[PDB]
């Protein structure tokens, strides 16, 4: 078995505009295998009600996976995604950057 | 356009948890339309787009009848995979499987598809020929050997060249409303000051249908392809994607650099400077 | 829709 570590990308649906609802996405794509685990934190804390598609993969047969939730962007809420996956010795978070 | 659907299969064998984990969803170009999760109660197919839902009673009894049936088989198939490779019952497996077919703006079939990969890896694919195969070692020839025995390639190649075009084409027709139509990105070009020597800038597509999209960073009208940062295509979440590309440029020698943006959605490819 | 036949491998 070939393992790959995934690829990490948390950004909002729409440009961030604070105090409109939005929803939160974290993309995980490129990994194998497919077992994952994947929250979304607000200000560190895992967010309740985390929706997430259905398994699927790329040409390469890499998995990919999207995790979302409503929010409504405030400035001094911080959100993060945070990721677990065999090829991690520890769980990896990507905070929020609205820049990106 | 040029359009394509797509049945992905995923198997994960747990052992001491059950049955393997069947998933399985099908694709028209980048939008999702059936799915089937076996840890689903009591699972059927299911609709994911609004074009389908049309589609009969029989249309999602057969289909969820095939899926249940594919399910079985990857049962079969993931023990007898343990056999062709010498491995223990212990582990934790994973059988995928991806088929389906590509058409032209005629609507007639530019190419079919038929592959397995075994734990991530490249296992028995039809070739392109519809009528010959490519087995990744000597278990996939084994494979090869049964299949060849019993002319899949023959039966393949008559789905992928008939139902599958067929089919494909009636789906571009229900949903003509969003399957032929092309979001065209929305662009923008940011400027990000990050020290007193140097800034970013980061070409944004944003909104665009389908994912297909191309962006560059050019630097006096040269490609800074190796230079240049650019993001996986992701989704929005409500079938439209994003990408970004960017370069770490020197203040002030900014005006050289020009972003080129192609995506079907556009008439002409953009030309985006970072104007202030 | 899907294809009715499947092999086993
Ligand atoms: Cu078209
Ligand atoms: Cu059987
Ligand atoms: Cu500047």
């Amino acid at each position: 078995m070939i393992q790959r570590t995934p690829k990490i990308q948390v950004y909002s649906r729409h440009p961030a505009e604070n105090g409109k609802s939005n929803f939160l996405n974290c993309y995980v794509s490129g990994f194998h295998p497919s077992d994952i685990e994947v929250d979304l934190l607000k200000n560190g804390e895992r967010i309740e009600k985390v929706e997430h598609s259905d398994l699927s993969f790329s040409k390469d047969w890499s998995f990919y996976l999207l995790y979302y939730t409503e929010f409504t962007p405030t400035e001094k809420d911080e959100y993060a995604c945070r990721v677990n996956h065999v090829t991690l010795s520890q769980p990896k978070i990507v905070k929020w950057d609205r820049d990106m | 356009g040029s359009h394509s659907m797509r049945y992905f299969h995923t198997s994960v064998s747990r052992p001491g948890r059950g049955e393997p984990r069947f998933i399985t969803v099908g694709y028209v170009d980048d939008t999702l339309f059936v799915r089937f999760d076996s840890d689903a109660a009591s699972p059927r197919e299911e609709p994911r787009a609004p074009w389908i839902e049309q589609e009969g009673p029989e249309y999602w009894d057969r289909e969820t009848q095939i899926c249940k049936a594919k399910a079985q088989t990857d049962r079969e198939d993931l023990r007898t995979l343990l056999r062709y490779y010498n491995q223990s019952e212990a582990g934790s497996h994973t059988l995928q499987n991806m088929y389906g077919c590509d058409v032209g703006p005629d609507g007639r079939l530019l190419r079919g598809y038929h592959q397995h990969a075994y734990d991530g890896k490249d296992y028995i694919a039809l070739n392109e020929d519809l009528s010959s195969w490519t087995a990744a070692d000597t278990a996939a020839q084994i494979t090869q050997r049964k299949w060849e025995a019993a002319r899949v390639a023959e039966q393949l190649r008559a789905y992928l060249e008939g139902e599958c075009v067929e089919w494909l084409r009636r789906y571009l027709e229900n949903g003509k409303e969003t399957l032929q139509r092309a979001d065209p990105p929305k662009t923008h070009v940011t400027h990000h000051p990050i020290s007193d020597h140097e800034a970013t800038l980061r070409c944004w597509a944003l909104g665009f249908y389908p994912a297909e999209i191309t962006l560059t960073w050019q630097r006096d009208g040269e490609d800074q392809t190796q230079d240049t940062e650019l993001v996986e295509t992701r989704p929005a979440g409500d079938r439209t994607f994003q990408k970004w590309a960017a370069v770490v440029v020197p203040s002030g020698e900014e005006q050289r650099y020009t972003c080129h943006v192609q995506h079907e959605g556009l008439p002409k490819p953009l030309t985006l400077r970072w104007e202030p | 829709r899907r294809k009715w036949r499947r092999w086993h491998l």
